[PDB]
């Protein structure tokens, strides 16, 4: 019942290295019968598997440390017990290296079952700089649609919370447009009643992680 | 040769039962036990069944594994529209002292109904516009199967440029969702007097339209 999140620079350079963290917040991240892993999925392919290392490893079993073949020159894993911790490079990023990577706890036996998951983060390899993005207010029978706009904006992702996360209820997060600047937009839509309208405030909160951007926007209509 | 496979598709019927094979040699699911994932869209993977054959303590009972020779399968009895995902086995290789994976399968499972998209659309705020840029948003959402065309219109003049359209991509309840951006310039905006955004899907069309006034 371990809680695993990665973290780490969203947008590496060509040929730079890649470094992410993931931090362990449900258990210790020492036991004898797990090893801490990493895998990754370019967009619209398939899982691969590239490395796990164990802790801890002393006076009794060993510290095996696991590599993907295709990847063992390029990779290295390591832990930070006393901070909760383990982390993974990646060096000499191309861009057949853009994927979500994944935080797994891996099961020492039964062919390395991965039972716990990250919910991932993307990691995107490029030349351009970052832009975080630009949020304009959307205002609008019975139900009534409201909304913001997330103009302009790379690389993925951007996500977009209500009220501080306090509104989830009728919330409609669309999927970017990749525009023909290279940039992305999005938007993100509450199909609310009345009698509101006139009561509620209504927030946007958009954070970009890839620009370190987090923006609030209040909507209402002039 | 050690590596592993699985077809790229499999397909089904609400109660149906279909299973997805897994195929390796001996290095690998000869010598070792089968794990296998499923992965619901913008979603995690999820361990579905461990050493062959033992279920995770949320897996409903429908799945279930088996191994024998250098073949796996996973077998979902009682298909639910839950279960539209893709699949991955994996093992451990020995040759290669580490995990592998096959190449999965995406599950489809039809006979689902048609649903026809829901429209919103919007103007641009009296923000983007004294900034001077000028964006109209139109959101298509829970329409099944995937497939729409967006026309815009000036008054019905047909405006085609600065039209970005995203492809549907497969929303939870596995319907879809897509929306289009029409941009023009702020002047461009106050000049017409309406621009209306037309949806079509399966051979009926959709139309909402907005002023500034």
């Amino acid at each position: 019942q371990v809680q695993l999140q990665e973290s780490g620079p969203r947008l590496v350079k060509p040929s730079d290295t890649l470094s992410l963290t993931c931090t362990v917040s449900g258990g210790s991240i020492t036991s004898d019968s797990h090893y801490w892993g990493w895998v990754r999925q370019s967009p619209g392919k398939g899982l691969e598997w590239i490395a796990s290392t164990s802790d801890s490893g002393s006076t009794y079993h060993n510290r095996p440390i696991y590599y993907n073949p295709s990847l063992k020159s390029r990779v290295t894993i390591s832990v930070a017990t006393s901070k909760n911790q383990f982390s993974l490079k990646l060096r000499s990023v191309t861009a057949a290296d853009t994927a979500m990577y994944y935080c797994v706890r891996q099961w020492r036996y039964s062919s390395g079952s991965l039972d716990c998951w990250g919910q991932g983060i993307l990691v995107t390899v490029s030349s351009a700089s970052t832009k975080g993005p630009s949020v304009f207010p959307l205002a609008p029978g019975g139900t009534a649609a409201l909304g913001c706009l997330v103009k302009d904006y790379f690389p993925e992702p951007v996500t977009v919370s209500w009220n501080s996360g306090a509104l989830t209820s009728g919330v409609h997060t669309f999927p970017a447009v990749l525009q023909s600047s290279g940039l992305y937009s999005l938007s993100s839509v509450v199909t609310v009643p009345s009698s509101s309208l006139g009561t509620q405030t209504y927030i946007c909160n958009v954070n970009h992680k890839p620009s370190n951007t987090k923006v609030d926007k209040r909507v209402e209509p002039k | 040769q050690a590596v592993v496979t699985q077809p790229p598709s499999a397909s089904g019927t609400p109660g149906q039962r279909v299973t997805i094979s897994c195929s390796g040699s001996s290095s690998n699911i000869g010598s070792n036990t089968v794990n296998w994932y499923q992965q619901l869209p913008g979603l995690a993977p999820k361990l579905l069944i461990y050493s062959s054959n033992q279920r995770p303590s949320g897996v409903p009972d429908r799945f279930s594994g088996s191994k024998s020779g250098t073949s796996a399968s996973l077998a979902i009895s009682g298909l639910q529209s839950e279960d539209e995902a893709h699949y991955y086995c994996a093992t451990w290789d020995d040759s290669l002292n580490g995990v592998i994976f096959g190449g999965g399968t995406k599950l489809t499972v039809l006979g689902q109904p048609k649903a026809a998209p829901s429209v919103t659309l919007f103007p641009p705020s009296s923000e983007e516009l004294q900034a001077n840029k000028a964006t109209l948003v139109c959101l298509i959402s829970d329409f099944y199967p995937g497939a729409v065309t967006v026309a815009w219109k000036a008054d019905s003049s047909p405006v085609k440029a600065g039209v970005e359209t995203t492809t549907p991509s497969k929303q939870s309840n596995n319907k879809y969702a897509a929306s289009s951006y029409l941009s023009l310039t702020p002047e461009q905006w106050k000049s017409h007097r309406s621009y209306s955004c037309q949806v079509t899907h399966e051979g009926s069309t959709v139309e909402k339209t907005v002023a500034p006034t």
